[PDB]
Parts: structure tokens; sequence; C-alpha cells
């Protein structure tokens, strides 16, 4: 039920809403308001899919499949089995996201922790709304949308890159992937560099915050440290799902040709663009 | 405005630190370069010492080789004007050789031996500066961690331009250098064998690479929550557990119902990205050797 | 199949993988207890790892995990309810008792080293060439808790020698008497240090050290811990 030092931190407060009313756990878990908010949304999503299951025809995960609206419905409802049920659900979870989150906030609040985390899952619910609201709003249907199912979903991802070419054009869509990249460097990097240190050569002793800097300073002539490589791993996770939404956000909206061709207004200026020579 | 530990308020500094002799050869370090200001709101404001021993001045030099061989090429490209240059940077490409030559180093130079050149080079530049990784850990008594994680890294970097083109026959199947072009070849590869979508290790290798945003915007985001405690202190809180770790860890699990230690954090920290690239590189390498098409493929697993 | 067999010794090799994280991730906490300090019955279905050793590096000794557990200290918390799964109220003061959000560990008394075996953290003014290089040195500066009154004045800064960072501001009292204050909650302005934390009355209560050129572990605990627990606790005069 509890971990060896859990009791001391178990204390009433914290609540956002409902003072000692859901105060409590669950074996491990807290119960906000917000567990309650997210139980409800999520048990009411997950039925409505075994539900848009049956309407759609299987009891199989690598099947089950749930369409948006199609593009004719524009911005309104549908019969649930031609794309309400998706409309449902979606409501549904943006109310689970919203409610962890809130949860979240709850839970720093008792443990007198900082706020960083749900800031943090903030973000994905961002990326998340921005596929399925503020996307689809600015361009006129739930029908752009990606829909609700494991390997449906790709075929999403597929078609709607493939309308703008070859998406790696997009140039907000290559900062993001550079984002991802190097988050996923810094990630390697932080781990084994602490885990080096607390595992060490072998019958020698655990290594210092200064072997690490030491050891970072020697390979490349410079060192973050330890507060920064955290700072920094945050950022760059951040980033690069702030630029995922940027990407797609502008995509359909702002710009909805060939994405390679956007670079053209780069070769195209004056002082260089009559020039002979080179690639153009 | 409650602070949130991401910009100092105050940068502190004192003299240079010139950091642990281990059995590091200090004849090697050099001295110590200036202090950002800059830097310093974000971490730490020095720069250096660096290391530079035999190896060092091998891998920074082959390097060095490998990036002015792509650059004359790009700058012939151009046909040695500057505006151009600018002009076409992403266009430009230095190519491999054709099919028609396979594995031999016959092809000629400007139509692929330049290729190999550089490729020679980028081969003697990324593993000795894998050496350069391990070494600068022995000396320091560490465990070899970093060495482990870069390998993983070289093992997509090796299938890409190394192990893929020799199994299947010859230098046109590895990847060219310019920016556009092996964007391109990225693409067309995709095509090519029936879309990495239905790549099992394609599939695998997304799921790391977002997990490892996951994972960093959880742990950076857990740490600086209890930066208030010395949270960042990571090495301390292994030793001798404190308040951060704890309300770090009960964060965790009266959240979602689990949650790490200290340490463990940092092991599924490394073990979430270095499968990035190891799910990838079987992926690449079983394409076009094993598997031509990854749809037919899956049709049947 | 060559890739089917790929695919196949994957998820077994990561399967072995979790299982193996998972239970490095046991060395802390476990065995799981009741409310009331007891083994509980259902442990879960992963079992401890063998213990491990780090070694200490500076005469410090050996840590052994997972190894037997205890908070080595009072907790002044009683149930409110008659079933596992609720609150425990604080039985008395919970800033003066540590619990809660006030909560600390019982930490090694002495202080983190570097890596020459020196105080990690010292005073500025013990921390030979050590200087503000940028943004609004504090020192000087009144403190203002929450309630808008002044608490006292900055006299110091603690810092992290070998990582060169701010870690605590050393603030006077009416008393003549000095705290520390984490730097992480305070916020420097250009006229005043300004806490949100605390409120004017409750910087007395912040645990004190013995030493006064030194901190340690046990001691950072009591006092970030005390500090942090004024965001809940000190709500009232907020
Ligand atoms: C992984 C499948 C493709 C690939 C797909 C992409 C895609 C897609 C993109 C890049 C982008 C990048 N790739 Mg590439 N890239 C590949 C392999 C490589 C290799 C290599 C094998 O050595 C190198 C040196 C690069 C280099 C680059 C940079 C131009 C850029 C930023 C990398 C980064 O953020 O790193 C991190 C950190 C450093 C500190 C350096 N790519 C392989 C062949 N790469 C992005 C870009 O912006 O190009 C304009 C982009 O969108
Ligand atoms: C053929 C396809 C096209 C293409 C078309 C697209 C399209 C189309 C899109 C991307 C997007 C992306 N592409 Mg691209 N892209 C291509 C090639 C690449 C390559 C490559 C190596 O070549 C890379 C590295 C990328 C990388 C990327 C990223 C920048 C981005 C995906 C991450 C994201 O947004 O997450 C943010 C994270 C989320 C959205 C997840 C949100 C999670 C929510 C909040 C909570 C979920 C809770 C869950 C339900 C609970 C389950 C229960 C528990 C598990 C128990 N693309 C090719 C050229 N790419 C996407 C993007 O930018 O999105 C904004 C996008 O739409
Ligand atoms: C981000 C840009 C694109 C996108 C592009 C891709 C691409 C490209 C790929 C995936 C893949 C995945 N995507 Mg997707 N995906 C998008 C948005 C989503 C959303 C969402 C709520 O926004 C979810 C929940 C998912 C979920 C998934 C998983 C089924 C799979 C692995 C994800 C992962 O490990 O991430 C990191 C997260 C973790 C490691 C945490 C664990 C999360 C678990 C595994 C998610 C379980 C979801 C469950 C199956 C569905 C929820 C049902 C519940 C009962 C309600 N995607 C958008 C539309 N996604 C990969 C795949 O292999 O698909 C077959 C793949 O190649
Ligand atoms: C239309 C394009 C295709 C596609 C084709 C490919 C191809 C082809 C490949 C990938 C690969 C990947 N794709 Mg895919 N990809 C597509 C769609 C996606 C989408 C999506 C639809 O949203 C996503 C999220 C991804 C995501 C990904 C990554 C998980 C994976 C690369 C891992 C990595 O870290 O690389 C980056 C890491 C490296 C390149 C290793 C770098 C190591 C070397 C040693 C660094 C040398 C540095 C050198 C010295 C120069 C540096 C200079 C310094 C400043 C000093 N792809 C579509 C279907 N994708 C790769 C993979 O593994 O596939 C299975 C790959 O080969
Ligand atoms: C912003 C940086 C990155 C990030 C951060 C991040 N994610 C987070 C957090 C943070 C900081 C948390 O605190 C939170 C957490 O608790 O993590 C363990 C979380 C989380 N991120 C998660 C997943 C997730 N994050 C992703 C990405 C990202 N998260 C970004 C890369 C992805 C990707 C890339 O695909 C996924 C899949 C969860 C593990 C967790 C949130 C759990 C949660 O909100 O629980 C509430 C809801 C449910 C338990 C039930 C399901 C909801 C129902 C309404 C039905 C299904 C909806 C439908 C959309 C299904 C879609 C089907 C798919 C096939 C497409
Ligand atoms: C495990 C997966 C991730 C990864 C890990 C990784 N990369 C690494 C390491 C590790 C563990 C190193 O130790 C090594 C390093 O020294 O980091 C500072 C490195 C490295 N990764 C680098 C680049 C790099 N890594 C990339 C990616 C990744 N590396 C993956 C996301 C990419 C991408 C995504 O394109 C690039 C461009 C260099 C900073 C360095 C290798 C430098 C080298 O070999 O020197 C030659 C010299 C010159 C060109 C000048
Ligand atoms: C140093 O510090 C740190 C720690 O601590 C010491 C930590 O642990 C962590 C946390 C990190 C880990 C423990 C590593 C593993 C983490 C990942 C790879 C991220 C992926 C997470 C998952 C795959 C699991 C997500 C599961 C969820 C969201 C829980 C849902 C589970 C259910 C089946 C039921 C949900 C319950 C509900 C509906 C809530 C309401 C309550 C009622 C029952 C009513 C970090 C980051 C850290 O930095
Ligand atoms: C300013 O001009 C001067 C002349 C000074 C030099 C400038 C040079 C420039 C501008 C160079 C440009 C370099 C670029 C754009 C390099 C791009 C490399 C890319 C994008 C990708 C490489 C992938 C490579 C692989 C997978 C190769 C691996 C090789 C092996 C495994 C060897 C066997
Ligand atoms: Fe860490």
């Amino acid at each position: 039920a509890l971990l060896s030092f859990e009791r001391k931190y178990r204390v009433p407060g914290g609540t956002l809403v409902g003072g000692n009313l859901f105060d409590f756990w669950v074996g491990p878990f807290y119960v906000g308001f917000f567990g309650v908010a997210t139980f409800f949304f999520a048990a009411l999503g997950i039925i409505l899919i075994a539900w848009s299951a049956v309407l759609q025809g299987t009891w199989n995960p690598q099947l089950i499949s749930v369409y948006p609206p199609a593009l004719e419905y524009g911005l309104g409802g549908a019969p649930l089995a031609k794309g309400g049920l998706w409309q449902i659900i979606t409501i549904c979870a943006t109310g689970a996201f919203v409610s962890w989150a809130l949860r979240e906030v709850e839970i720093c609040r008792k443990l007198g922790i900082g706020y960083h985390i749900p800031f943090a899952f903030a973000f994905a619910i961002l990326a998340y709304l921005t596929l399925v609201l503020f996307r689809p709003v600015m361009m006129g249907a739930w029908g752009y949308a990606f829909p609700y199912g494991i390997w449906t979903h790709l075929d999403w991802v597929s078609n709607t890159g493939y309308t703008y070419g070859n998406f790696h054009y997009n140039p907000a869509h290559m900062i993001a992937i550079s984002f991802f990249f190097t988050n996923a460097l810094a990630l390697a990097l932080h781990g084994a560099l602490v885990l080096s240190a607390a595992n060490p050569e072998k019958g020698k002793e655990m290594r210092t915050p200064d072997h690490e800097d030491t050891f970072f300073r020697d390979l490349v002539g410079y060192s973050i440290g330890t507060l920064g490589i955290h700072r920094l791993g945050l950022l760059l996770s951040l980033s690069a799902v702030f630029f995922s939404a940027l990407c797609m956000i502008i995509t359909g909206t702002i710009w909805f040709d060939q994405w390679v061709d956007w670079w053209q207004w780069w070769v195209k200026l004056p002082w260089w663009a009559n020039i002979p020579g080179g690639i153009n | 405005a409650e602070y949130q530990n991401i910009f100092s308020q105050v940068q502190v500094r004192g003299p240079a630190d010139l950091g642990m002799t281990e059995d590091v050869n200090l004849a090697n370090r050099s001295g110590v370069g200036p202090f950002s200001t800059l830097l310093g709101w974000f971490g730490n404001a020095q720069l250096g010492p660096i290391y530079l021993g035999s190896l060092g001045v091998l891998s920074l030099f082959s390097g060095l080789m490998w990036f002015f061989t792509i650059g004359i090429w790009f700058w012939y490209q151009a046909g040695w004007n500057p505006a151009v240059f600018l002009r076409d940077l992403f266009f430009f490409s230095l190519e491999p050789p054709a099919p028609e030559y396979g594995l031999s180093f016959a092809a000629p130079l400007k139509e692929g031996g330049l290729w190999l050149i550089a490729s020679f080079f980028m081969f003697v530049a990324v593993w000795s500066w894998w050496g350069r990784t391990y070494l600068r850990a022995q000396a320091l008594g560490m465990g070899k961690h970093t060495a482990w994680a870069f390998l993983s890294a070289i093992w997509l970097w090796m299938v890409l331009g190394f192990i893929r083109p020799i199994l299947m026959g010859s230098w046109s199947e590895a990847v060219p250098y310019g920016i556009f072009s092996h964007l391109d070849w990225t693409n067309n590869f995709s095509l090519v064998h029936g879309n990495l979508f239905y790549n099992p290790f394609h599939g695998l290798s997304i799921a790391f690479l977002y997990g490892s945003a996951l994972l960093f915007a959880m742990h950076g985001a857990t740490i600086l929550a209890v930066s208030r405690f010395g949270g960042e202190r990571e090495l301390e809180q292994i030793a001798d557990r404190g308040t951060a770790a704890e309300r770090a860890a009960l964060f965790w699990r009266w959240t979602m119902g689990f949650n790490a230690t200290m340490e463990g954090s940092h092991r599924w920290a490394i073990w979430m990205a270095v499968l990035v690239t190891l799910t990838g590189g079987i992926g690449i390498l079983l394409s076009g050797t094993v598997v031509d098409n990854w749809y037919v493929w899956g049709q049947n697993h | 199949d060559l890739a089917s067999l790929a695919i196949y010794s994957f998820w077994i090799f990561l399967a072995g993988l979790i299982y193996y994280l998972q239970t490095e991730n046991m060395r802390e906490g476990y065995p799981l207890e009741n409310e009331d300090g007891t083994p509980a019955a259902n442990q879960g279905p992963f079992p401890l790892p063998k213990p491990k050793t780090f070694i200490l590096p500076h005469g410090r000794g050996t840590l052994t995990v997972p190894g037997p557990e205890s908070e080595d200290r009072p907790i002044a918390l009683a149930r409110t309810a008659v079933s596992e799964g609720f609150p425990h109220a604080p039985t008395g003061d919970p800033m003066k008792d540590g619990v809660g959000p006030a909560s600390w560990v019982a930490r090694r008394d002495l202080p983190e080293l570097d890596g020459h075996g020196h105080n990690k953290i010292k005073p500025m003014k013990a921390a030979a060439g050590f200087h503000v290089s940028a943004g609004k040195n504090p020192i000087g500066l009144p403190v203002r808790g929450c309630d808008l009154e002044i608490a006292g004045k900055v006299v110091d800064i603690w810092v992290d020698i070998p990582e060169q960072m701010a870690r605590f501001l050393e603030v006077e009292l009416k008393d003549g008497s000095t705290r520390l204050l984490p730097m992480q909650m305070v916020k420097v302005q250009s006229n005043r240090v300004h806490v949100n934390a605390l409120s004017s009355d409750l910087f007395a209560g912040i645990p004190t050290i013995k030493s006064p050129t030194e901190v340690t572990l046990l001691e950072e605990d009591k006092i970030c811990g005390y500090v942090a627990g004024g965001l809940m606790y000190a709500a009232p005069k907020r």
C-alpha cells in the first residue's frame, strides 16, 4: 500500500476543488476531484469506443477504428455511426487529458513541489488539440482530424503529409525534428553520465558531479552542469512538441501548396536569382 | 511571479575549475577558455579546458578532412561563385558511385570517388571519437555507459552508410551528402520498400523517439520541481536519499501508480534513448536485404 | 523468415529489459508497508533485486540497497479514518514537526563534499575568489515574506564551489541570528528579495544550522523541507 517513506507525506490538503471531499488514495493512486473527472471522462470514452467498435463491426484491436465526420459535415454534428461518436470521444479525451493535468497540479500542491510536470504535459495536450481541434477548425472540418485507430492514424499521417509532397520540406517540421533528435542525444548523454558516475570502474568509489563536469570538458570543451542538463532536457522536449504544433498549424491554412516549393523564396532573391551556374 | 529555476537569477563566479585529475594525462588538457555570461544564465559559464590527445587530433583532423571534401565539391558545383554557393547551399549534393561500380573503389573522382574519400574521412572521425569516448572515461575511473550508448547511434550510422551498402552489393545504396538530397534519399528509401510504416522496427523506433521526449520532459520537469530540495544533486541523492528524491518518486506514484528511484530513472533514460537507434538500425539493415516490401511482408508477418 | 525471428526476439529482449528496469527501481522504499509500518501483503509481481553496494568516496562508507528501511525519526501524524487510504492529520504544528510538504529526511548530518573532499557549499565570504558575476546582487536587500512584512536582510550568499552556483541566501533576523533560505524559493527584485512561501513571523521557525560556515545534508533537508511546507501551511497569513 505504501512505500517505506510515504506516510509522512500523505497529509490533508492541496485540492483545487471540493476541499476534503475527494482527498484520498486508492492503493498508490491519488484521487483528485480531477481523479473522478478523469475516471468518468475516460471510462465514458472507452465505452463509446467498445461501442463504435460493434457499429463498424469488430472486437479486434488492430482493426477497431473510429473516423471523424466526413468532410461534407463541415463543423457540425454527425450521426453517431457516421462520425459523431468520434466527435464525442474527442470531447471525452480532452476531458480526461485536462483533468489528468489538473490532478497533477493537486498532487504537486500536496507534495509542496513546483508545477513543472503538468506544465510540460500541457504542451502535449496542445499538440493533440492542434491535430483534432485547432487545425480542423481553421480548416472547416472535423474531417481533417486524424482517426482513432492504431494503424489507421498512420494512414492519416501519410495521406496528410504526401498532400504537400515530401513533408520533409516543411521548414518548421525541420526545426522540430532537430529538437527530437537532439533530445534523444541529450537523454542518452544525461543518463550515461549520471550512471557512469554512480557505477564507476569496479571496486572503485562513486564519482562526483566534478568528475561529470570534468568528463564533459575533457570530451568536448564544455559542460552544461547538473542544473543545466535538466533545464535543457525540458527545453529540448517542449521545443520539439512546440514546433510540431507549429508545423501542422500552418499546414493547410497559411501554406497549402507543395512544401518543397516554399524554398523558392530563398533562391529567387534579386541579388542572386538571375546569376548563372550552380543547381538553379 | 513565484520563481521557476529555468534561468538563474544571480551568477556567481570563482577561480577557473581545472577539473579532476585522475589518471588523466594533464599534459594534454588545454588551459581554460573564457567565461560566457550568456551561457551562464542557463548552465555553466565556463568554457574548457578540453583534452586533445593523439586520438583527439586524429579525430578532429579527419573530421575536418570529412567537411572540406564535401565543401570543395559544393564549391565546384557552384562554379567557384560565392553568391551561387549561398543561394544553392541546400541543393548541392555529393552523391555516391553509380550502381555499375558495385563495391569497387574504381569510380572516377568527379563521379563517386570523392564520396568514398569523404566517407573514409568520416569513418575514421567517428570511430576515433568513439575511442575518445571510452578513454576519457577510463582515465577518470568512470563506467563505460557513454561509449556503449554512443555505439547505438554508431549502429544506425554504420548500417546506413556502410553495412547495408555492403550486404546489398554496392555503394550506390548509401546516403548522399547534401541537406535536401539526404532528405530525398530518405523519402525515396521508404517509397521503394513498401512504406516504412509497415516495418515493425520503424514503429518501435518511433515509439522510443517519442518516448524520449516524454521521458526527458518528465525527468527534467521532475528534477526542476524538486530543485528546491537540491534534487539536481542526483549523485548524492543516490547515496543518501533526501526529501527531493522522495517527493519525486511519490508524485509519480500518486499520479500513475508506480515510480522510479533517483538512480533507476537514469536507467530508463539511457535505455529509452538508446533503443531509438537500436531498433532503427535493425529495421534499416533488414530492408532490401531480407524484406523488399514491408507492406507485403506485413500481410504474412 | 529472418525478420519475424528478429522482431520476436526483440519483444522477448524488451520484456526482460522492463523486468530488469522495474526491479532496479525497487532498491528504495520496498518492501511496501501498511499505514502502520508492517510489511504489506500484496508486494506486487516483481521480486526485490539482489543487493548492490556503492562505495562512498571520502572515508564516508558504504550504501547497500535494498536494505532494512526506516524513517529514523518520529512522524507526528495520526489516522483520520477507520480504513486504508485516507489522509493522516498532523498531530501538532506540521511546520515544526516536519510532516506533509514540510517533511525532511534523516539524511547524514555531515556536508556534501566536492571531488577534492572539501565542503561543497560555503558562504561566499569564505569562498576564495568567489563573487557575483551577473544579475542583481541580493546582498544587502531586505527580505519580504508573503504577508508583505520585512523579515530581515540578506547577509551573504552560500555557493556551490565546484558548480559555481548560488544555492542559499543567508538572511539576518531582528534577533541578529541568521537563517538559510533556498535560492530556488526566493525572487530577487531590484529593491528587495521576495519570499512567497513564508510569512514574516515564520522566518524564526526556519531550522537553524549548528556551524556558521557549513551545512549538513540533514540540515539542508530540514530547511528546504520547512520553506516548501509554507506554501500549504502559511496560506492563512498569505
Ligand atoms: C509520410 C509522412 C511524412 C510526415 C508527415 C507528418 C505529419 C502529417 C505529421 C508529422 C508530425 C511529425 N513528424 Mg513528420 N513526416 C515524415 C517524416 C518524418 C520523420 C523522418 C525520420 O523522416 C520524422 C523524424 C518526423 C517527425 C515528426 C515530428 C516533428 C512530428 C511527430 C511528433 C508530435 O507531433 O508529437 C506531439 C505529441 C502528441 C500529439 C501526442 C499527444 C499525447 C496526448 C496529449 C495524451 C495521450 C494519452 C493516451 C491516450 C493514454 C493511453 C493510456 C495509457 C498508455 C495507459 N516526420 C514524412 C515525410 N509528420 C506530426 C505533427 O507535427 O504533429 C503536430 C504530424 O501531424
Ligand atoms: C504524433 C504524430 C502522429 C502520430 C504518428 C505516429 C507514428 C508515425 C507512429 C505512431 C505510433 C504510435 N502512436 Mg501515434 N501519432 C499521433 C497521435 C497519437 C496519439 C494521440 C492521443 O494524439 C496516441 C495516443 C498515439 C499512440 C500511438 C501508439 C499506438 C504508437 C506508439 C506511441 C508511443 O510510444 O509514443 C511514446 C509514448 C510512450 C512510450 C508511452 C506509452 C503510450 C502507449 C503505448 C499508448 C497506448 C495507446 C493505445 C494503444 C490507444 C489508446 C486506447 C486506450 C484504451 C484509450 N499516437 C499523431 C496523429 N504514432 C507508432 C506505431 O508503431 O503505430 C502502430 C508509429 O510508428
Ligand atoms: C517519408 C519518410 C519516411 C521515413 C523514412 C525513414 C528512414 C529511411 C529512416 C527513418 C528513421 C527514423 N524515422 Mg522514419 N520516416 C517516415 C516517417 C517518420 C515519422 C512520421 C511519419 O511522423 C517519424 C516520427 C519518424 C521517425 C523516425 C526515427 C525514429 C528514425 C530515426 C532515429 C534517429 O534518431 O535518427 C537520427 C540518428 C542518426 C542518424 C545516427 C547519427 C550517428 C552519427 C554517428 C552522427 C555523426 C555526426 C557527424 C560527425 C557530423 C556532426 C557534426 C557535428 C556538429 C560535430 N519517421 C516516413 C514513412 N525514417 C531511420 C530509421 O532508423 O528507420 C528504421 C531511417 O533510416
Ligand atoms: C510535451 C513533451 C512530450 C510529452 C510529455 C508528457 N506526457 C505526459 C506527461 C508529460 C510531461 C505527464 O505528466 C503524463 C503522465 O502521466 O506520464 C506518465 C503524460 C502522458 N502522456 C502519455 C502519452 C503520450 N505522450 C506523448 C508525447 C509527449 N508527451 C511529448 C513528446 C505521446 C506520443 C508522442 O504519442 C503519447 C502516446 C500518457 C502516458 C500520459 C497521460 C495519461 C492521461 O492523460 O490519462 C488520461 C486518460 C486516460 C487514462 C484514458 C484514455 C482516454 C479516452 C478518452 C479514450 C482514448 C482517446 C483517443 C485519442 C485514442 C487515440 C488512439 C490512438 C491509436 C491514436
Ligand atoms: Fe537526471
